[PDB]
RNA sequence: CCCCGGCGAGGGGAGUGAAAAAGAACCUGAAACCGUGUACGUACAAGCAGUGGGAGCACGCUUAGGCGUGUGACUGCGUAC
RNA sequence: ACGGGGCUAAACCAUGCACCGAAGCUGCGGCAGCGACGCUUAUGCGUUGUUGGGUAGGGGAGCGUUCUGUAAGCCUGCGAAGGUGUGCUGUGAGGCAUGCUGGAGGUAUCAGAAGUGCGAAUGCUGACAUAAGUAACGAUAAAGCGGGUGAAAAGCCCGCU
């Protein structure tokens, strides 16, 4: 099956009305490093919830 | 003598797409669809210059009919009374007085009732 | 047009408009439909129509004061500075000189003036009698065109 | 003072980069840099390098302050596409388009 | 290129004898 | 000079109350469709809603002639296959009496976004009581 | 030459030049097609999408007003070549 | 199985007077064709009568494009052609002026010659869309982890499974 008429540029933008990305809103601060991270994730420096968890 | 069609064909296409401003979709961008929609818009404009005269007389008659019944007479008897009283005011002006000067319209109704009685 | 007579693709089955030659005038790089050849653009003019039109042109040069008749018109040496000074002596700027029989000094002296053409009575043509503003004829030449035009 | 940075002939479609560019339009450079850090998109790596270059251009060539810059304009244009050939079944050939983009980020404190 | 096989196939193509 | 046109922001609409006791259904509906549309005013404009608000009381006591009380049938289709449904005039009065007058007037009004805005100005009640006393309806004797 | 970037690609300055939106993907740089911004409309509404009428809004004028431009609620007629 | 609502007339028969109703007819302004008569033409004007839907097709009159002559002329770096807007103008094909871009050509008038006008031909060539960020990513023999390098490592190197 294939189209009988060429859909318009308006019908193409209506279908993509739901394709938008949603930014993350929750950047939390570590209480000893002051670094930002995702919640329930370790920091880039290897801290999590105040303590150094990975010595990397 | 070889003739190139670049400059002449561009100016004739650009003339049709200037008359197709405001149309939807390909009707204002694509020449094959714009040309064909500019012709239909001129067929409608020719036909509606005749219909504009019908739709306004149909509007004047309905406003005379409403203002005449406020004075206790129909349209078909108000017009007959004015012809009997040799009044030659057309329907464009009657419908204009019916709205803007309601006491001049009542004088005309009394003149039409006197000619019928 | 250079190429083959091979049919580009078969007649039926391919879902494409039919073709028989890559040389067809519809195609890019194809032939010209009505391609030209060298042709001869010459026309015929009757003798009495050619001589009747020179008499019409010559009569207008005298009516419009564009014909000048002298008895002698020559220069002493084949120098372009001599002729240009001589035509300044007569207020002639853009002129056609018709002589009885061409002398070589006058022909070399006018070769570089692009508004002066020097001609003998036999080699006149209808277009140059109209193209130049003034025409200067020696009366050696005025009587030579009369017998030429009967 | 308005400052521009561009990435021309970036290897990805313009429709994929436009999803990430719509996240940071009108934001502060402080806030646009961490939105791009935690977006899991290949286009978020291309857009963050054009945004970091526009901040360095504004500080160095224009003497601006990082603290007050905002992303006033950002738009993605289409670039030339590269034509490749992909073999299909029964000897048919398809044409592959490898689309590129032109990313333009504009920062200004006003 | 060669045509689609279903356009060649006598059973599919010659359906209305 | 261009013909006067009524502007929807400065048009004055009034309130009336009509008693539908003993009226003929069709001959009452036509006068309602005139005043909802505004055909009784000299400022009548075909693309503006210049009509009036009308409150109809005692919708369950409207009258019909002949054998129309048992023979007039109302049809509608539900959208589902086989779903044609009917109801006589006596059953519509017993179950939902206001719908009898609303169906009649709706068929006499223009079709489109403007004819649906004219219909919003009709208020049909099955009894003798309305609660629009704040609007001060004037009695319209037919 | 300086700056961001991977001692990248790409870009912003500086400089050359009459011109760099003449920067090597280089004279001019149309259309289809794809975007960013602004004004108006659009989530109770049915169809060749215009045409005739027409409110409101925005921006210009110029006035003791109502013209110009853009948009086009609502409404009559209207089944492409 | 009235176009619908609805109708006991808003149905049917008979009589009568009003009104609505078309691009028909009339009124006002304008253009053109064909006759007839003339302020007199010199082939144009004035008065009057009438005509002006149109396919196949016949007849008449024109617009614009490239090239040759007029043109060693005329316009043009104080901005040509081309591109893009705006205004004015003709019954039409069209014309004129000008803002911005462009950066070196253009061409009156009257004649002359045509590769002289494109939406169609499942037309030809190039560019760009749509379906759509959809199907698919090529044997169902299979991977896991630690270390190294690196801007970045599921896929590279080393090691053990
Ligand atoms: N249908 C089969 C066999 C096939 C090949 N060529 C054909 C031509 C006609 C009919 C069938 C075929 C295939 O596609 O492999
Ligand atoms: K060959
Ligand atoms: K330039
Ligand atoms: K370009
Ligand atoms: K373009
Ligand atoms: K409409
Ligand atoms: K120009
Ligand atoms: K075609
Ligand atoms: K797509
Ligand atoms: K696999
Ligand atoms: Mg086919
Ligand atoms: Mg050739
Ligand atoms: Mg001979
Ligand atoms: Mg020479
Ligand atoms: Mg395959
Ligand atoms: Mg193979
Ligand atoms: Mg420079
Ligand atoms: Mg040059
Ligand atoms: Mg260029
Ligand atoms: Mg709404
Ligand atoms: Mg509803
Ligand atoms: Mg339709
Ligand atoms: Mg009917
Ligand atoms: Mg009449
Ligand atoms: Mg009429
Ligand atoms: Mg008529
Ligand atoms: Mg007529
Ligand atoms: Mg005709
Ligand atoms: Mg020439
Ligand atoms: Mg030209
Ligand atoms: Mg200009
Ligand atoms: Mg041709
Ligand atoms: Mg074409
Ligand atoms: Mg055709
Ligand atoms: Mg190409
Ligand atoms: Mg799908
Ligand atoms: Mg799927
Ligand atoms: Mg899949
Ligand atoms: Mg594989
Ligand atoms: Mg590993």
């Amino acid at each position: 099956a294939v189209q009988q008429n060429k859909p318009t540029r308006s019908k193409r933008g209506m279908r993509r009305s739901h394709d938008a990305l949603t930014a993350v809103t929750s950047l939390s601060v570590d209480k000893t490093s002051g670094e930002k991270h995702l919640r329930h994730h370790i920091t880039a420096d290897g801290y999590y919830r105040g303590r150094k968890v990975i010595a990397k | 003598a070889r003739v190139k069609r670049g400059v002449i064909a561009r100016a004739r296409h650009k003339k049709i797409l200037k008359q197709a401003k405001g149309y939807y979709g390909a009707r204002s961008r694509v020449y094959r669809v714009a040309f064909q929609a500019v012709i239909k818009a001129g067929q409608y404009a020719y036909r509606d210059r005749r219909q504009r005269k019908r739709q306004f007389r149909q509007l004047w008659i309905a406003r005379i009919n409403a203002a005449a019944r406020q004075n206790g007479i129909s349209y078909s008897k108000f017009i007959n009374g004015l012809k009997k009283a040799s009044v030659e005011i057309d329907r464009k002006i009657l419908a204009d007085i019916a709205v803007f000067d309601k006491v001049a319209f009542t004088a005309l109704v009394e003149k039409a009732k006197a000619a019928l009685a | 047009v250079t190429g083959s007579g091979k049919k580009p693709w078969r007649q039926k089955g391919t879902g494409r408009a039919r073709s028989g030659s890559i040389k067809s005038p519809i195609w890019r790089s194809g032939g010209v439909t009505f391609a030209a050849r060298p042709q001869d653009h010459s026309q015929k003019v009757n003798k009495k129509m050619y001589r009747g039109a020179l008499k019409s042109i010559l009569s207008e040069l005298v009516r419009q004061d564009r014909l000048i008749v002298v008895e002698k018109f020559s220069v002493e040496a084949p120098k372009t500075k001599l002729l240009a000074q001589k035509l300044k002596d007569m207020a002639l700027e853009d002129v056609l000189i018709i002589t009885g029989e061409l002398d070589e000094n006058l022909f070399l002296a006018a070769r570089n003036l692009h508004k002066v053409d020097v001609r003998d009575a036999t080699g006149i043509d209808p277009v140059s009698l109209i193209a130049f503003d003034k025409v200067v004829m020696t009366a050696d030449a005025v009587k030579q065109v009369e017998e030429m035009l009967a | 003072m308005e400052t521009i940075a561009k990435h021309r002939h970036a290897r990805s479609s313009a429709q994929k980069v436009r999803l990430v560019a719509d996240l940071i339009r009108g934001k502060k450079v402080s806030q646009a840099l961490d939105i791009l850090t935690y977006t899991n998109k290949k286009a978020a790596v291309l857009v963050k390098k054009v945004l970091e270059s526009a901040i360095a251009n504004a500080e160095h060539n224009d003497g601006a302050d990082i603290d007050d810059l905002k992303v006033t304009k950002i738009f993605v244009d289409e670039g030339p596409s590269m034509k490749r050939i992909m073999p299909r079944a029964k000897g048919r050939a398809d044409r592959i388009l490898k689309r590129t983009s032109h990313i333009t980020v504009v920062v200004s404190d006003r | 290129v060669t045509s689609k096989w279903f356009n060649i196939d006598n059973k599919i193509v010659d359906h209305f004898p | 000079m261009k013909t006067f046109t009524a502007k929807p922001e400065t048009v004055k609409r009034d309130w009336y109350v009509v008693d539908a006791t003993g009226k003929t259904l069709g001959r009452l509906a036509t006068e309602l469709a005139r005043r909802l549309r505004g055909k009784h005013k000299a400022e009548y404009t075909p693309h503006v809603d210049t009509g009036d608000y009308i409150i109809v009381l005692n919708a369950d006591k409207v009258a019909v002639t002949g054998n129309k009380r048992t023979d007039k049938v109302y049809y509608h289709h539900t959208g589902h296959i086989g779903g044609i449904k009917q109801a006589t005039f006596e059953e519509m009065i017993a179950r939902r009496p206001e719908r009898v007058i609303e169906i009649a007037v709706k068929g006499m009004l223009p079709k489109g976004p403007l004819g649906r805005a004219m219909f919003r100005k009709l208020k049909v009640y099955a009894g003798n009581e309305h609660n629009h006393a704040a609007q001060q309806p004037q009695v319209l004797d037919i």
